[PDB]
């Protein structure tokens, strides 16, 4: 790449001497200045992010990426299977307006098995409905 | 004459888990997601839940107590933040140099940069509400008095909450107690307004006058005597004013002329602190107290003497007016919406009067020096007043639709005004178009004459000049008032009419505001926009019953989208949609009014002062020849003064930049709801329900788009929010940059 | 009676009001004697007057 | 230019969204499946059935015109 | 004038006739439903096209349709 | 030829419930055109704007219904 | 039928009443038989005193006449259900418009005819390709 | 600058008009009994998949391009 | 309080409690470990 790393960039070394303290820790700008030294910067002194998929820069993109891909899937599974187990109790409308909070807490805790449960639901056929029994719109 | 029912409603928490019980069509079940929006659209529509005039009135009374608890906990938060997290004693040590700040920000993500150096080592966000000058006018000295006032406010907040529960579930009054409108009127005149004015006159005599007198002498903090020590030792009060050695005895023998040393009629401003004289305001509140409690005995309740308002309304009938006000006493005591329309109209005009009076007669010490306090207090009270006037135009139409019975008021003023609705609106829109051409086409004409390189054909002062002779003559009368038509007054009513330049701490408090031809054109712009908003709201009031386009408008309701695409199209025909249009027109009217205020006061009034007498303003006098052009309003006002919002990053005024862009975002987001219609979004949402049904995740609450009235309501709400947030960020960042 | 504003030309269903600006004696003798309205003229003379 | 080219991909995808939704629901949908019988441009179908303002495919052109001006800006 | 066409899905619930504020719809006898009546629109020159009959109808995709055709003094609803 | 309370898919090709299942509430007498009263759980777009719900019951024919039980 | 018998109700006069279309193109006239001298709100604007007996009111549109008929049939305890709405031309001819069959349209009677009734569903409507240049409508043919 | 911006503002017009005449073709000049099971009818059979995926792509680009711009700002 | 448990489990109060818990753990993670552009 044509971008200089932050360990030897002159503009970044000129800008790191006066990084502003964000939190109440008075040495937060200095520890940020040595944390961002591993990244690479352009001709302005700001840390760019290599996103190509190379694992030497995976900490820029891929390591938070799959981290979000856990949590979103967690939320999605907690939002999905809960609806299935309120498809009938006596009336789903009030159970969607007010929350059956022990059932919701049970799904919220048990949602960390979501990807194996996703392959299990995809293989059992109870994930994707058929293309004919779905209430489509008229052509 | 008290009529109270005992335990009408049982106190129970089981109804809280069933939302939508107040209406008949909501308590069945949330079959559709629009029920959710209906749950908020009918939550306070107490006239649609009960239809007996007795249950709704006690529901209103307890709702007033709940809202009073909300105002008391808000006021408690202001006094608590002024006690704990402010610099009120530090600002009281040095009011001219350092700047007030009553909010400290937790440094978490880098927002510790919002705690700018406001002076004296204290960090925080500089407040622009200016209640510090209110506290110095009242007589606060240390933070413990603000803390105990916040504690007492929270006590009265819980007291008002207990009174609301007591007056709905324990001892609720009857309908005859609410319909005792003459007893309510004279109690509110004497015992609320006049007795409260007498209480503040007593506080201004005993607390606010001696503390501000010795603070104007130059006594440092932690050296002022405590406010009760002037009552505990009257010698400390008698050494400041000679009339306090005379005691109460000259007041009862009508020897009030010896009270002249501490109940003065000075007027103008105080030259030491840049506010109103505290002796002047003490005499003022005492006079308002006497006049209100005198007027608080006009209406008969139990002792024969007094005016029952029924024959007052009977007695006023002329040749043009038919049967006169015959029937209005039965209207205004049986319908809460007509009372709400009158009270919102007069509270809105009162709040605009408050804004228009708190800038030329600054009543607080060191208020006119702080330009940010003056600008923020003006524009905020202008906006609250304009909002309440639009609400008057709303509840007039709601009274017409659901609270107007035509069999009771025949040939009275309401029936006669509804009988010639065309002869009112067809002249109101004529004067709207005449003012529109003659206030905006003037601006286009001299914009074109300046763009065509001929400045001698403009409407400037050197060009064809439209001198506003009437207000200039009125300013001449106000300058000539003390000594000829107000002989016991020393100074004028204000120094904005004419007089000397008041300078306090190197800045200008108030100098005379001359009115050139630019003020002529912008006042006609103001009268034009006032006329158009008073056209949309008035033709929402009058044309809410029926019309010639659709004569069945009363049975369709107040809040309906349309009658259909027939008759060419009838969308936005209800009385609700006139409020929907009048909200934008109130936005446009008040935006131009506060723009005229900000530019005229920072070009012809504010600025620093020099010891030889010369005044240099903030924008160096731009309003004379450059406020007459639309390009002049864009270049010299909206481009030049927005640079303080633009270039303020990495500083204390950094949140105003990301509120400037935020307000632009909510404006642009409002355009999606305003421009589009529902059926597109319904045809799209049903496709997303298909994509959810493919994965068996489609909710049993039926998801569908907003109503048409809901789409217009969220469009006008985000429009007004985005425009007001943009103007708030611009006004605050500009006037905090200029000092 | 003493009411000065009444129905236009007797019938109260025409959308107009007999009013001291609309249908006073002075209005219907001044507007009715204006050149576009007074009787006994050719349109050439009344156009020449207008 | 990474972020701005994603912005132009946004404007292109949303304008294509409104236009393809207008073209494919030009014949009908769950609200009114007789839109072939009403024609291309017609105002609404009354306040009934929720209230179908901007139900025609002409009104999907209408919203997509604002998006084409927006992404070209 | 507009064209009010009434299809055979009508169940004779007579909601559309009492909803229309112009007296164009009227119930004629029929033998295809339980109520044994169907709405009919003879006075289509008085219909303004307000589609207030297409708000009170219980069938799926309501059995009465108002096709907005030509306009006139009656169909535009003008009092002048 | 349906009972009172059996699940059946709709093939109306112009209704709101097209492919959705419904329970036959009643089958009326012969001679009329659409005798099959079918009730659903999902209401359709019906009523004025801002109404809290719509209708679910509907008269359907015989040759446009696929029984699933 | 051809002659309108009635007296005008007590009304002061309004502005939303009969414009210049009445003496030029058409106007309408509602006639009803009252019971007492009550007060009714006319769709022109404001309230009016309904005269005792058979009274006649001239309006400008048919929708105002039917809105008054709705107000007469619902908002009174002596429900006036014997009103007749005529259409008056400036030539002098009077056309009996409503309830011209004699019975109200809300209930069924023998003597009417099914005008504008189709024998198909809306999903069975033809497509606009087969009649693309016939000049007709996709709903008519 | 003027020539580039003029031709882009022509191109955005012509793209919107191409899709508008596509919707006019689907209203007036499309018959499903002759275009049976071909690519046009099979395009119409899954329109709820097409415009929902365009809805997904539009929300995917929009939430995060605005998210990164507000984060940077 | 057989109704208070249902009122505290309605949709707005539960989504506000969940967003308060989410904002709480986000602010706490951003205080004890601030300024993390990457890993
Ligand atoms: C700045 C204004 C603005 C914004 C943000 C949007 C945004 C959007 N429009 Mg849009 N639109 C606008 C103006 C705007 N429009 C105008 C003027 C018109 C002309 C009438 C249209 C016409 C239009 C059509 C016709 C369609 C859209 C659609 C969309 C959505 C998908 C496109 C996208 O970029 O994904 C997402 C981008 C975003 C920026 C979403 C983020 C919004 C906020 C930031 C989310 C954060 C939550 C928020 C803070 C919660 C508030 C809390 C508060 C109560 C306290 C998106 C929500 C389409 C749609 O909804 O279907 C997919 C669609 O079909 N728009
Ligand atoms: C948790 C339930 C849930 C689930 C599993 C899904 C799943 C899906 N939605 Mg989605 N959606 C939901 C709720 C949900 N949605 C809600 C509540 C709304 C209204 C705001 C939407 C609005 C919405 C739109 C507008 C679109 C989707 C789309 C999609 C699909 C693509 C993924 C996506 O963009 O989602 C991202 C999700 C969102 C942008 C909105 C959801 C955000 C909330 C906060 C999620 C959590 C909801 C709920 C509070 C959790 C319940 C927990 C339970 C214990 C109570 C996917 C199948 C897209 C599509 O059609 O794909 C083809 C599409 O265009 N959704
Ligand atoms: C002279 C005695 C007196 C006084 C001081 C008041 C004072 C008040 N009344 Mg009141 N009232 C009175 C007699 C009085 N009333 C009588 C005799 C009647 C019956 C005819 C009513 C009927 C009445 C109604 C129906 C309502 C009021 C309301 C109010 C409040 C108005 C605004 C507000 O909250 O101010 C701010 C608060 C204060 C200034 C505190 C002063 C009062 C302290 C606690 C003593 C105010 C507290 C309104 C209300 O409920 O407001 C909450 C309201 O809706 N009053
Ligand atoms: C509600 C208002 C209020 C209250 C509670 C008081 C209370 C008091 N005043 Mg007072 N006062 C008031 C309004 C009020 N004043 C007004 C409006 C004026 C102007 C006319 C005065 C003028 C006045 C004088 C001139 C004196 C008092 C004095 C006093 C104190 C003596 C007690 C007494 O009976 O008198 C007492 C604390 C006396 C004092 O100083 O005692 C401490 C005294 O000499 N007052
Ligand atoms: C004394 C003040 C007062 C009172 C008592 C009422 C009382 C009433 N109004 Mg009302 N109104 C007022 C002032 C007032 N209004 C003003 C000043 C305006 C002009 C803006 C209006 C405009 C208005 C309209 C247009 C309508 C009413 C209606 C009603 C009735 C039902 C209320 C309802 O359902 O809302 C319940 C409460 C809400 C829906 C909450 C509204 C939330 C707003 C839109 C957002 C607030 C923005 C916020 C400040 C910014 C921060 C939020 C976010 C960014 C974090 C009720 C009798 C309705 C009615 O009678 O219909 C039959 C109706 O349609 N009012
Ligand atoms: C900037 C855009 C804009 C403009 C110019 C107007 C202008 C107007 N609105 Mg308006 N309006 C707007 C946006 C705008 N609106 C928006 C966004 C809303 C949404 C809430 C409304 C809502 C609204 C309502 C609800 C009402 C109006 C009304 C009016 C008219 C008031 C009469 C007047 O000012 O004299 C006329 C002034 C002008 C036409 C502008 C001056 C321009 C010059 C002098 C004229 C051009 C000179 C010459 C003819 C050029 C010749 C060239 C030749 C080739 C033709 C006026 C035409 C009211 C109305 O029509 O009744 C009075 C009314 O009731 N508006
Ligand atoms: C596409 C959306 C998006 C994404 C991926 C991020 C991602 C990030 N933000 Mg962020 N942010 C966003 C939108 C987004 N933001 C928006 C819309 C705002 C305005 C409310 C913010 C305001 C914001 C702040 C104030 C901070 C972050 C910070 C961060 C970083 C660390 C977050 C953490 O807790 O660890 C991370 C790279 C933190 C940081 O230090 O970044 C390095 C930080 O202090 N963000
Ligand atoms: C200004 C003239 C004035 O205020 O007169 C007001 C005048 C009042 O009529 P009367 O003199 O009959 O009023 C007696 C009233 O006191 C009873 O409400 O009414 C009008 O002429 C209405 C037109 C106002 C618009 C005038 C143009
Ligand atoms: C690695 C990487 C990359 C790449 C990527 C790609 C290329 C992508 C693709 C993508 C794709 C190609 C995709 C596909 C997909 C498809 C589908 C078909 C899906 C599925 C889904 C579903 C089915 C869902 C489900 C679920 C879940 C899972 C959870 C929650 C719930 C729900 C239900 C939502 C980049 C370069 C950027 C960067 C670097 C890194
Ligand atoms: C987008 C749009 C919709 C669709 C509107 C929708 C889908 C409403 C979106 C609501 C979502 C669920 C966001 C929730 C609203 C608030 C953000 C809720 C606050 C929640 C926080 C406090 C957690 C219409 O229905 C409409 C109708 C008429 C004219 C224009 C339009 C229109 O433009
Ligand atoms: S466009 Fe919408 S609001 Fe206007 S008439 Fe049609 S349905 Fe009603
Ligand atoms: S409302 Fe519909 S179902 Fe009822 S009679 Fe009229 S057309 Fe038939
Ligand atoms: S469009 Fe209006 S007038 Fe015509 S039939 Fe329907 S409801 Fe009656």
């Amino acid at each position: 790449a044509n971008l200089t790393p932050c360990s030897e960039n002159p503009a970044y070394l000129a800008k790191s001497k006066n990084f502003l303290n964000t939190t109440n820790d008075p040495n937060s700008g200095k520890i940020r200045a040595e944390r961002y030294a591993s990244a690479l910067c352009g001709p302005e002194g700001y840390p760019h992010l290599i996103v190509d998929g190379r694992f030497t820069h995976a900490g820029d993109f891929l390591i938070p990426s799959i981290l979000f891909l856990y949590i979103a899937g967690w939320i999605g599974w907690v939002g999905r299977s809960y609806l299935i187990e309120i498809r009938e109790s006596k009336n789903p409308e009030m159970q969607e307006v007010v929350i059956n909070v022990p059932l919701a807490i049970k799904k919220m805790l048990g949602g960390f098995l979501w990807p194996l449960a996703a392959v299990g639901e995809y293989t059992s056929g109870k994930l994707v409905m058929k293309d004919s029994e779905i209430p489509t719109s008229p052509r | 004459k008290v009529s109270v029912d005992n335990n009408p409603v049982p106190t129970s928490f089981e109804k809280w888990g069933k939302p939508g019980h107040f209406d008949r069509t909501l308590a069945r079940g949330p079959k559709t997601t629009t029920w959710i929006w209906n749950l908020h659209a009918n939550a306070h529509d107490f006239d649609s839940q009960t239809s007996d005039l007795e249950d709704v009135s006690r529901k209103i009374f307890s709702a007033h107590f709940g809202h009073l608890a909300v105002v008391f906990v808000w006021l408690s938060g202001m006094y608590f933040h002024g006690a704990k997290f402010s610099n009120y004693e530090g600002w009281l040590a040095d009011p001219t140099h350092i700047k007030p700040s009553a909010q400290v920000v937790w440094p978490i993500v880098g927002q510790g940069i919002l705690n700018g150096d406001v002076g004296g080592g204290f960090h925080g966000i500089q407040i622009t509400s200016g209640l510090f000058y209110l506290w110095r006018a009242s007589g606060f000295t240390d933070s413990y008095q603000l803390y105990c006032t916040a504690i007492g406010g929270l006590v009265m907040a819980a007291l008002m909450l207990f009174a609301g529960w007591f007056h709905y579930h324990v001892k609720a009054p009857k309908l005859e107690w609410f319909q005792n409108v003459e007893s309510m009127m004279n109690h509110h005149l004497a015992g609320l307004l006049g007795l409260g004015s007498l209480g503040w006159a007593g506080h201004q005599i005993h607390v606010s006058m001696p503390i501000n007198k010795l603070l104007d002498a130059g006594v440092a903090p932690k050296d002022i005597p405590l406010p009760h020590e002037f009552i505990l030792e009257p010698s400390k009060m008698a050494e400041l004013y000679p009339s306090f050695a005379q005691g109460l005895t000259p007041f009862f023998t009508l020897n009030w002329g010896v009270y002249s040393d501490f109940l003065t009629f000075k007027g103008g401003l105080n030259p030491v602190t840049g506010g109103l004289w505290l002796s002047d305001t003490a005499h003022h509140h005492l006079a308002i107290a006497v006049l209100f409690i005198i007027a608080g005995h006009m209406y008969r309740t139990n002792w024969g003497i007094g005016h029952s308002m029924k024959e007052i309304l009977e007695a006023h009938k002329g040749p043009f007016t038919g049967e006169g006000h015959k029937g209005l006493y039965e209207i205004l005591t049986t319908s809460w919406h007509a009372q709400l329309a009158i009270n919102l109209a007069l509270l809105g005009s009162l709040t605009i009067i408050v804004a228009q009076h708190m800038y030329a007669m600054p009543p607080y010490p060191y208020q006119a020096i702080d330009y940010a306090t003056q600008l923020s207090l003006f524009t905020h009270h202008m906006w609250i007043g304009g909002f309440l006037i639009v609400g008057a135009g709303a509840h007039g139409a709601i009274f017409m639709v659901r609270d107007y019975d035509p069999a009771k008021n025949v040939n009275n003023l309401l029936d006669r005004m509804l009988r010639h609705r065309d002869a009112i609106i067809s002249h109101l829109n004529w004067v709207c178009i005449f003012l529109g051409f003659h206030s905006f086409g003037l601006y286009i004409h001299n914009d074109t004459m300046r763009a065509l390189g001929r400045p001698q054909d403009m409407f400037s002062d050197t060009a064809i000049q439209l001198q506003p002779i009437f207000a200039q003559w009125v300013q001449h009368l106000h300058t000539l008032a003390p000594g000829a038509t107000a002989p016991n007054a020393l100074a004028t009513a204000s120094y904005a009419f004419g007089g000397e330049t008041i300078a306090v701490a190197g800045k200008v408090a108030m100098m005379p505001i001359t009115l050139g031809t630019a003020d002529f054109m912008v006042h006609h712009i103001h009268a034009f926009t006032i006329h158009v908003t008073a056209l949309i709201l008035l033709k929402g009031v009058l044309y809410a019953r029926s019309s010639r386009l659709v004569p069945d408008k009363a049975n369709l309701g107040f809040r309906f989208p349309c009658d259909g695409p027939g008759r060419g199209g009838t969308c936005q025909v209800s009385g609700w949609d006139h409020v929907f249009l009048g909200l934008f027109w109130m936005y446009n009217s008040l935006s131009v009014v506060i723009f005229h205020f900000s530019w005229k006061m920072q070009s012809d009034v504010w600025g620093t002062v020099s010891p030889d007498g010369s005044v240099t303003h903030v924008t160096l006098g731009n309003f004379a020849q450059s406020a007459i052009t639309i390009n002049g309003w864009l270049r010299d006002f909206l481009w030049a003064q927005a640079a303080n919002v633009i270039n303020s990053y990495g500083s204390a005024l950094s949140a105003y930049g990301i509120m400037f862009l935020a307000g632009h975002f909510v404006f642009a987001f409002s355009l999606m709801f305003l421009f589009s219609g529902r059926g597109y979004w319904q045809e799209l949402i049903e496709s997303i329900v298909w994509a959810h049904n493919k994965l068996n995740v489609a909710p049993a609450i039926q998801p569908r788009a907003l109503s048409i009235i809901q789409g217009r309501a969220v469009g006008v709400a985000h429009y007004l929010l985005g425009g007001i947030v943009t103007t708030w960020a611009f006004f605050l960042a500009r006037s905090l940059s200029i000092g | 009676s003493n009411q000065v504003v009444q129905a236009y030309n007797g019938d109260p269903f025409v959308g107009h009001l007999s009013t001291p600006i609309s249908d006073s004696a002075f209005t219907r003798t001044f507007i009715g004697n204006l050149p576009a309205y007074r009787k006994g003229l050719s349109p050439i003379l009344r156009g020449l007057e207008v | 230019d990474f972020l701005v080219h994603h912005a132009i991909a946004l404007g292109l995808h949303t304008t294509a969204l409104i236009l393809i939704k207008g073209a494919l629901d030009a014949r009908g949908s769950k609200l009114m499946p007789d839109k072939k019988d009403f024609g291309y441009s017609f105002p609404c179908d009354g306040p009934g059935r929720g209230g179908t303002c901007d139900i025609s495919a002409w009104d999907a052109f209408y919203l997509a015109m604002f998006w084409m001006l927006n992404t070209l800006g | 004038s507009h064209s009010v066409k009434i299809y055979d899905t009508c169940i004779g619930c007579t909601q559309c006739v009492r909803a229309c504020p112009l007296d164009v719809l009227e119930m004629v006898p029929w033998d295809g439903c339980k109520a044994a009546q169907i709405a009919s629109s003879p006075r289509t020159e008085d219909c303004v096209g307000c589609k207030r009959c297409e708000t009170a109808c219980p069938t799926d995709f309501l059995s009465i349709r108002v096709y907005l055709g030509a306009e006139t003094t009656r169909s535009m609803g003008l009092a002048y | 030829a349906l009972n009172r309370g059996d699940k059946v898919r709709i093939k109306r090709t112009e209704s709101y419930w097209y492919g959705d299942v419904g329970t036959v509430a009643s089958v009326e007498k012969s001679g009329i055109l659409y005798p099959v009263i079918v009730r659903f759980d999902r209401v359709n777009y019906n009523g004025f704007s801002g109404s809290a719900s719509g209708v679910n019951t509907n008269n359907f024919a015989e040759n446009e219904l696929e029984l699933v039980q | 039928m051809t002659e309108l018998s009635g007296q005008p109700p007590k009304f002061g006069g309004s502005t939303g009443g009969l414009l210049s279309k009445a003496n030029r193109e058409e106007k309408y006239a509602i006639t009803w038989t009252s019971a007492s001298e009550q007060v009714f709100e006319m769709p022109t604007g404001g309230a009016a005193i309904m005269n005792e007996g058979e009274n006649l009111l001239y309006l400008a549109r048919k929708e105002q006449c039917l809105a008054l008929g709705t107000q007469l049939r619902t908002k009174f305890k002596p429900k006036i259900q014997d009103y007749k709405i005529y259409r008056v031309y400036p030539s002098g001819e009077v056309q009996y418009l409503h309830p011209a069959d004699g019975v109200f349209p809300e209930k069924v009677n023998e003597g009417r005819e099914a005008q504008g009734t189709k024998t198909r569903r809306i999903g069975q409507n033809p497509e606009p390709v087969t009649i693309k240049f016939s000049g007709k409508a996709p709903y008519e043919v | 600058a003027a020539l580039y911006t003029h031709h882009q503002y022509i191109a955005g017009f012509l793209m919107v008009g191409a899709f508008a005449h596509g919707a006019i073709f689907f209203v007036r000049d499309y018959d499903p009994v002759a275009n049976k099971d071909n690519v046009l009818a099979r395009m119409l059979e899954h329109k709820e998949a097409l415009i929902s995926h365009l809805s997904w792509v539009s929300l995917f680009l929009g939430f995060h391009t605005l998210g990164l711009y507000v984060h940077n700002d | 309080m057989d109704g208070l448990k249902s009122f505290l489990s309605t949709a707005p109060v539960m989504i506000m409690a969940l967003l308060t818990f989410t904002a709480g753990i986000l602010i706490e993670f951003n205080r004890f470990y601030p300024d993390l552009l990457f890993h």
